[PDB]
């Protein structure tokens, strides 16, 4: 009996298949989150600066109140 | 120059350490009449030699 190297292909490994595809981001939907984070960013920040004004006037009031200084 | 007397004004000046005075802003509301009259004297007459009596 002769024994040589046997042939096997099975699945053929798929000859040239695309793996690159669009994922997560679509296009217009990313701008809704992108610019949406900006509008949420300013509104949250400016409310803190209005709360800073409560401290600001109260800080300068200490100088006016102190005349024996 | 003609400076003020060695006895000067105010016996035992200041309460204690700083920040303690800055902690209370109620000093503006209570006792304002002596503070404002000293302020009114000093901006009208810049010399400390004249408005020391109010101080």
């Amino acid at each position: 009996x002769x024994x040589x190297x046997x042939x096997x292909x099975x699945x053929x490994x798929x000859x040239x298949x695309x793996x690159x595809x669009x994922x997560x981001x679509x296009g217009y939907s990313m701008f809704a989150v992108g610019i949406g984070a900006l509008l949420f960013g300013y509104w949250s920040m400016m409310k803190w600066n209005r709360e800073r004004r409560r401290l600001q006037i109260e800080d300068f009031e200490a100088r006016i109140a102190l005349m024996p200084l | 120059e003609l400076p003020s007397l060695e006895d000067l004004k105010v016996q035992e000046v200041k309460v204690s350490s700083s920040v303690l005075k800055a902690a209370a802003h109620h000093y503006g509301a209570q006792c304002d009449k002596p503070n404002k009259e000293f302020m009114l004297c000093r901006w009208e007459e810049k010399d400390p030699r004249r408005c020391l009596e109010e101080g």
